[PDB]
């Protein structure tokens, strides 16, 4: 049970943190889809 | 459920360091420190909760695709080799204050009118005649409302002979006076914290210091107790919101303070009821005996806290 | 006891050019052409001009190197009002006098566009 | 949705750097300010709005199909070896100042007649006498109405005088009365921004601004309440629009704002309704007891602002 | 699901960038298609 949750959480950070890569890949390779979604954010915090 | 500023600031430590600096150059300040207190105390994602930021991202970005970079500097290069540099540094920087006045046209419409006046108040009668005529005509009018009759008077008179309309200049006044602002903190200055500290203080105390500041100046002592206001007479109070409290709160309570209160007080909160429940009222009141002061004051107390609770859900206005 | 006299002639002509500068760069600056009577040059001790001197308003001290001391310059409280006033296009037929109150951020900085504007006019 | 602005946006970044900049320079600098801005600020296209945007300069370029160059210089030079350079350079510059001037023409067909009256109004009489023979009939008239009589008379007595008919010059004059606007702005000076403001004001603090612009000048505080004139009479507003106004506001709020209202005002706004809606409206009214002012007050703000918006709307005329 | 999205707007990228190709290239070697639709555009912008 532990265990088996412990391994879950790895394998979803590892899955996570390349995921993450490919934000920042798509980031690094376009910025006008950054600033946009950055005002969403914004947009949602004082909201 | 996780707020929207989490999710924003979870985002803001996935996309990277660099990433993160370039948009706190891009945005504000006080954005900035949010993010740094944020990312300080505690992290805002969990496994679920990062799942669903990434997740939502990734849809915000599927719909914000353009192919397009910023190029605060790549698109003005490719302007220059064609136009040249000079063909646009100008246009650019009023299109940009265009933007920015209008933005502090904005913000000087949404802030509270009389803040704004004050803010004004020392700045030139033709300052104050164009900055109304560039505001909305509600925001105007609020502004010029807050102000003396003479002031007032000079500001609609100069309103008409305002006919230069300047304008480089203009946006550098509207820079000069959003730089005061953070500077002004305030937000608590008006004598409205203390009437609420008077109001928590014990009785005789805050009695002692209504007579104190009467001795201090009658005219504070005044504009203190308009404050301090709150059901002690029908009109400021209106039948209505009479009516509001006595089916809000409980009967036995409301009893117990009307043991201490006013015959108009028992006059006001008895006519809104019904004839059988008056009678009651009236009933209960003339058979309970007398009781010490303290419990009666502390469930006065407890009403006033519910008067002011309905006034900030703001169902009706009290004064 | 204190006492000073001289003639003098170089000065006069100065004060008329550097006056011609100072009208028109207040025309290019303002849109409108200026008229500047320079007064006749006044020698007194400086608790006189102190004395003379309309309170409240507005001076500044520029520096002359390498001369050791500093230089006075002063503005009335009616010129900088006509003058933003006339930056803002203001008629300038319902004005308003303010005396004892100090200038606010806004006015200092007209006042900063004046006293550059002057020093620039008086370098050249 | 995307506006026909985005689109071209969109598109003016996808056409690469110097494509742009040459269109930049083929273009307006309000255009180019225009398209710094929008690509500065956010993007215009998405993965579906770039396709449409994309899609529809296909379309375009399908129907725009003519196998031919801009030529700015290429055509000029295959004409200048068959018959020489000189033999196209005066008239072409001819035949572009004749396309200008009629630009102008245009222009000033549709900007507003007194703006061009006052932009004209210090210039010759000759200059407005050829300037009207060249604008359309309707134009030339509206310029001509907005004079001062003297000025006019001459006008029309030089419109015959003017035979010189001339004929680079005229260009060179439109050319120069052209740079003035850039700089002119403006678009508020006119003191109904200045009313607006004042009808936002708090009622009293108005009645003093009023009171003192009277001082300062009675036929501008005249001038002012002409603007402010706003259903306080029969004649100005007409009947029409007075039914107009009570099937489009609500009856409670009409009753209660003519509570305060002259008797002329309520005989106005009675005299629209039938029999049956005019009795049961004076009944109200009688019936109605007496209601602080500041409701009344509010009510006939929002009902000024449903006038000013069928106004703005312009169904109907208001003076 | 996020996934062949991802990979959908990939591949909408690829084949937007070469068909933009496309229009650089038919610009290039004719201008006056260029000047028309662009005063279409303005057209539109104004209309």
């Amino acid at each position: 049970k532990d265990e088996q949750l412990q391994q879950r959480r790895a394998n979803q950070r590892l899955g996570a943190e390349v995921m993450s890569q490919r934000i920042r890949e798509m980031s690094d390779n376009d910025p006008r889809v950054v600033a946009l979604v950055i005002r969403q954010w914004m947009s949602n915090d004082h909201e | 459920n996780l707020s929207g500023t989490d999710k924003s600031v979870i985002l803001l430590m996935t996309i990277g360091e660099d990433r993160a600096a370039e948009v706190f150059k891009h945005l504000s300040t006080r954005e900035v420190q949010a993010l740094s207190t944020a990312m300080a105390n505690v992290r805002q994602i969990s496994n679920k909760q990062l799942t669903d930021v990434l997740s939502e991202f990734e849809q915000e970005a599927e719909q914000f695709a353009a192919l397009n970079i910023n190029a605060n500097e790549y698109l003005r290069s490719v302007l220059v080799k064609a136009l040249g540099e000079e063909r646009a540094s100008s246009l650019l920087e009023d299109i940009l204050e265009t933007r920015d006045t209008t933005s502090g046209i904005e913000t000087l419409n949404f802030m509270e009118p009389q803040s704004a006046a004050d803010l004004i108040r020392d700045e030139h009668p033709q300052i104050i005649a164009t900055i109304l005529v560039h505001l909305k005509r509600s925001q105007a009018a609020d502004i010029l409302a807050l102000f003396d009759e003479r002031l007032r008077h000079d500001v609609m008179l100069r309103i008409a002979t305002f006919g230069g309309v300047q304008l480089a200049e203009l946006t550098e006044v509207l820079n000069g006076l959003l730089d005061g602002q953070n500077l002004k903190r305030s937000k608590m200055g008006g004598v409205r914290t203390a009437a609420e500290i008077i109001n928590l203080m014990k009785t005789q105390q805050e009695e002692a210091v209504i007579t104190a500041v009467r001795e201090f100046d009658g005219e504070l002592a005044q504009k203190i107790i308009d404050e301090m206001f709150l059901f002690e007479n029908l009109v400021d109070v209106d039948d209505r919101s009479i009516q509001r409290l006595l089916q809000e709160v409980d009967s036995e309570s409301l009893l117990i303070a009307l043991k201490g209160a006013e015959p108009p007080l028992r006059e006001k909160f008895l006519r809104n009821m019904s004839q059988r429940a008056a009678d009651i009222l009236r009933d209960d009141l003339a058979n309970r005996g007398p009781v010490r002061l303290s419990q009666v004051e502390n469930e006065q107390k407890a009403i006033l806290l519910i008067v002011r609770r309905l006034a900030e859900t703001g169902e009706m206005v009290i004064g | 006891r204190r006492v000073v006299r001289e003639r003098l002639q170089a000065l006069e002509i100065i004060n008329e050019r550097f006056a011609r500068q100072f009208r028109m760069g207040l025309f290019n600056l303002l849109r409108r052409s200026p008229d500047i009577t320079v007064g006749a040059i006044r020698i007194q001790p400086y608790h006189e001009f102190a004395r003379n001197l309309p309170v409240p308003t507005n001076l500044n001290l520029i520096h002359l190197k390498p001369l050791r001391g500093t230089g006075l310059v002063v503005f009335s409280p009616s010129l900088v009002f006509i003058a933003v006033d006339n930056l803002f296009g203001g008629d300038g037929r319902f004005p308003t006098k303010v005396e004892g109150r100090e200038f606010t951020h806004t006015e200092q900085r007209v006042i900063n566009r004046m006293l550059k504007l002057a020093l620039e006019g008086y370098s050249d």
